[PDB]
């Protein structure tokens, strides 16, 4: 139909909901859970307001065999329409550890109800990684320069989280933690700094060994992956240029304010230094009468 | 002792003296002594011009070749790390 | 012209190297470069006083067996470079990682 | 003083000004003194003057750090 899924904002309510339904069907040992996603579309940001479970039994002999109740879906939707009438089918969540190619056929099934392009929201119920437990994808049709016809394939969508004003304050009520990824005080940004740098160091290591797997282990070659690395090399900063010399000059300026402010606080504290000592003299008189 | 002291000072002053001007300043009685003293001190006399700058490059290279070195000169990152941790004790 | 910049990790070329490659005078290196800009196959600016062509943007193109190896080694250098540097940053500021 | 006031000045003039004995004598003075950085100059032996190297403007260098 269209691509309007450039941003996906996801309510925190939905993530919490997903784990609750996963356990209350008790799908383990590589069993899946699928529920509908309700919310807005026709907006570049896709708003994930709500979800609800659909009964869905997933096979263990194959991944190509599943039961899904089509009649169930409409009933859930008309009820929730009564609550708020801005909710329509915008996709379905898969709760597997990662992505499958038998989700493509399911995606096509939900294309019937939608008037948008179905969002596959892989809600991870394993809480892997320190970052988001959500990757998002939408099924899109392409041809490609290899000689490949009429492909259906999932293109990653960057994932973001927004919350409403009422929704956000509920989190704050529930939690009081201070968050190892926070950028707060001096000690906290110091920890963020070293954490952020090592974050990049991990991802770059993967690419290097991924490149080997193409050219000795025959993983597929794709121009989307090679093209992105090209961009990195082309817009890479350079030092020893007249940009670098201005940085250093900007750098003295910041070191200058720090040095001024260091001296400023020595004055204030030295004032306190005196005043403790005056108070001592007065209290000596008091102690002698005492 | 006097020759070596003058030999050090003249490196800073300029990069070349003709052979004749070396013999007068560094106090010899033979021009062949002047040239042999230069070779052993690691100055090349090429087209009757001394290149004081050779030995100085060579000493300087040696210093960079040993390693005690990152902290004595003190990186930018190191300076900024020092500020924050003094405060936070 | 597009080839020489991309395969190199430098992005500045004396006209002498370009003149000998394409068998052109300096007059025509200056046109060639100018045309690349107009079409948008390269973007950059020229020092005819330094006598360099400083290219600042290369069009992405198809990437073949040979290039992937060049691309790869560049990524190993930067990957190791963060890793050695992160050790200093672990060592410095030991007292506070709170 | 002589180096600050006259940037380029032949040894000849310094002999006149400070009553040094010869061109050599003041040459030796400066040669020893700039190893220490006192005068902070460089000698031009072929042209016969001392050329001062202090110029300033180290707000382009990394010195302030």
């Amino acid at each position: 139909m269209s691509l309007q899924h450039e941003k996906v904002t996801i309510a925190p309510l939905v993530l919490l909901s997903a784990l609750d339904h996963y356990e209350r069907t008790q799908t383990k040992e590589n069993k899946r859970c699928v529920g509908v996603i309700l919310g807005d579309a026709n907006s570049s940001t896709i708003r994930v307001t709500n979800s609800f479970a659909l009964p869905f039994e997933e096979d263990e002999k194959n991944s190509d065999v599943w039961f899904l109740d089509h009649n169930y879906i409409e009933n859930m939707n008309e009820m929730c329409k009564k609550i708020n009438a801005k909710e329509k089918l915008i996709g379905w969540y898969h709760s597997g550890p990662k992505l499958r190619a038998s989700d493509l056929k399911i995606n096509e099934l939900f294309k019937k109800y939608t008037q948008n392009n179905p969002l596959l929201l892989i809600v991870d119920v394993k809480q892997q990684g320190v970052g988001l437990p959500t990757d998002a994808y939408v099924a899109i049709e392409q041809v490609k320069d290899d000689g490949t016809s009429t492909e259906k394939t999932f293109l990653h969508l960057p994932c973001t989280i927004e919350a409403e004003e009422a929704e956000e304050i509920g989190v704050e009520h529930l939690l009081r933690d201070v968050r190892d990824q926070a950028a707060g005080g001096l000690s906290i940004r110091l920890t963020n700094q070293l954490k952020s740098l090592k974050g990049l160091q991990s991802k770059l290591k993967d690419v290097v060994e991924y490149l080997d797997k193409v050219i000795n282990k025959e993983l597929p070659i794709n121009h989307t992956i090679l093209g992105k690395l090209q961009d990195v090399f082309n817009l890479l900063p350079n030092l020893g240029t007249p940009d670098d010399d201005e940085i250093d000059v900007e750098n003295h300026d910041r070191i200058n304010i720090s040095n001024n402010l260091q001296k400023a606080l020595t004055v204030k504290t030295n004032d306190e230094l005196m005043v403790i000592y005056i108070s001592n003299l007065v209290r000596s008189i008091i102690a002698f009468d005492d | 002792a006097i020759r070596d002291e003058i030999a050090k000072n003249t490196e800073l002053s300029y990069d070349f003296l003709p052979l004749s001007n070396i013999k007068a300043l560094l106090f010899f009685n033979n021009e062949k002594e002047t040239e042999k003293f230069a070779l052993e001190r690691n100055w090349p006399i090429v087209n009757s011009k001394v290149y004081f700058n050779n030995q100085s490059k060579e000493k300087a290279d040696y210093e960079d070749e040993m390693m005690h070195e990152e902290d004595q000169k003190t990186n930018i990152i190191e300076k900024a790390m020092d500020y924050a941790i003094s405060i936070e004790n | 012209l597009i080839e020489t910049v991309f395969v190199k990790n430098i992005r500045m070329l004396s006209f002498e190297d370009i003149s000998k490659a394409t068998h052109l005078p300096k007059d025509n290196v200056e046109h060639l470069v100018m045309r690349a800009i107009s079409l948008g196959l390269l973007k950059g600016s020229i020092d005819q006083v330094n006598e360099l062509v400083t290219i600042s943007w290369v069009q992405p193109r198809i990437i073949s067996g040979d290039q992937i190896t060049k691309m790869k080694d560049r990524l190993v250098e930067w990957n190791d470079q963060v890793e050695k540097l992160g050790k200093k940053m672990e060592a410095r500021g030991q007292s506070i990682w709170v | 003083i002589i180096s600050l006031t006259y940037k380029k000045i032949s040894l000849r003039d310094i002999c006149l000004k400070l009553n040094l004995d010869s061109e050599q004598t003041v040459e030796y003075m400066v040669s020893r003194a700039i190893r220490d950085g006192v005068i902070e100059a460089k000698i031009n032996h072929e042209d016969g003057f001392i050329e001062t190297t202090e110029l300033l403007n180290i707000y382009d260098s990394e010195d302030p750090q």
